[PDB]
């Protein structure tokens, strides 16, 4: 998964 | 600019249908018009400005890694100058959507806002831009890059922390952000844990006071920072 | 045009890549420098040309209906011009992306086009972006514009009847897309029904002759057919 | 469902 902004 | 003789309202107006449409570079264009009316931005306003640009911005960062990925296979391989070209083309349109936005912040949304809630809005924006633009930064002014983002996301924490409950729903996505900026800009990984860590403990404890509509828009951006935390450690 | 200076084989390496970041509008611009370079095309270089321009109207078409439905709404309701302005700005940018893929075709894809995979190919094209015109028309010119889309889909079904066999994946799409255009265009919804289904059967017929391979693409385009009628009845 | 094309 890609990192959360 | 080619929004000044569309009324303000109708600029709002038509940005809310633009988002309807997913037609976020009309968005954003729209946006620009109304802030360049010189009025504050309304808290509705504020987040119509950074839905538009960070739809914009999100398309061209998505395609700058896709076109980077490519470039690094082709320096591990069989040879022309087409790659380069290209990302540096969409490298360059992302910097001049960066600096558009960080004009507007600078000319004169920042030094305009005195509120907490709008201060630290804009304060959280201008380092999410520097920020983009340290993604995609090689040269003599990267160092220069990151510490403006810092700078800018330092001073949005400490008002951020003065001024806003722990579960405040921009306080907890500046927190996010930041430490995403420590995790892979920074190299400062384990700030970037600990930033996350405490924001989300402090939330949660924080929660009691809050109605049940306020403790879901705290709760999922809580969960943003679980599942960063969950990917890191 | 602004792709005069790029070698032909630079544009078509480019228009691969904004595919595979998703950057359509990119994508388009560079396969409409190629074709103005004046050499005819390829069948990979006529897909990149169809998929470019197919993904930028889409994107404007999925729009409009989305603000002409608010339109409509408006129109039943709380009265300002704002959504007709901007609904009007959206069609007259897509006017312009099927005003100008017509002139592609017309200069001078179609007159140079000899083999009738490359001309079914291309007439086929024009009868979509005369449909796609024809959505949006109300005015003197609507019924012009559709017996465009017509002549251009009839004068492509007769040559792909004649020369391909009935699995083709450009005849099926043909098919289809006429098909579609009696059902909601022309108001002749059994003769939608009717092509849809005698398409389907007689490719259903032909499959036997095909390779593993070219039988997945046929009756990936035939269960569209399928589809349709599945909707339609 | 919108039909295919
Ligand atoms: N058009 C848009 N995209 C938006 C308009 C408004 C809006 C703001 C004020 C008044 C009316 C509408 C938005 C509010 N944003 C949020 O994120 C929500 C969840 C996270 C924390 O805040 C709570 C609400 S989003
Ligand atoms: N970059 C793109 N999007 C494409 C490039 C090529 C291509 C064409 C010729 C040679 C090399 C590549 C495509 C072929 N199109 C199709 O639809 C396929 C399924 C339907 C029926 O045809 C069979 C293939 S799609
Ligand atoms: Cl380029
Ligand atoms: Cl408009
Ligand atoms: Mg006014
Ligand atoms: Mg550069
Ligand atoms: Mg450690
Ligand atoms: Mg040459
Ligand atoms: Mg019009
Ligand atoms: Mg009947």
């Amino acid at each position: 998964r890609r990192r959360q902004t | 600019g080619a929004m000044g003789s569309m009324e303000r309202a109708s600029l709002i107006q038509k940005a809310k249908l633009a988002e309807q449409a997913e037609r976020y570079e009309d968005m954003a264009a729209f946006m620009k018009g109304a802030v360049e009316k010189g009025e504050e931005l309304s808290c509705e306003e504020r987040n119509l400005l950074s839905v538009a640009y960070k739809n914009v911005v999100g398309g061209q960062r998505a395609a700058w890694r896709v076109l980077s990925s490519i470039e690094q296979k082709s320096n591990e391989s069989e040879e022309g100058p087409e790659v380069r070209e290209y990302r540096e083309k969409v490298e360059t349109e992302l910097q001049g959507v960066c600096d558009t936005v960080l004009g507007l912040l600078d000319s004169h949304l920042i030094k305009e806002a005195g509120d907490a809630e709008s201060r630290v809005f804009y304060l959280k924006m201008k380092g999410d831009y520097y920020r983009y633009l340290a993604e995609v930064a090689t040269g003599d002014d990267k160092k220069r890059i990151i510490d403006s983002a810092r700078s800018a996301y330092q001073e949005a924490m400490d008002i951020s922390k003065k001024e806003m409950p722990p579960t405040n729903p921009i306080r907890l996505g500046l927190a996010l952000n930041f430490s995403v900026f420590h995790y892979e800009i920074a190299n400062s990984p384990e700030e970037a844990i600990s930033l996350a860590k405490t924001t989300f403990d402090e939330a949660m404890a924080d929660l009691h006071t809050l109605s049940e509509d306020s403790y879901k828009d705290s709760t999922l951006i809580m969960q943003l920072l679980r599942d960063n935390l969950t990917l890191w450690t």
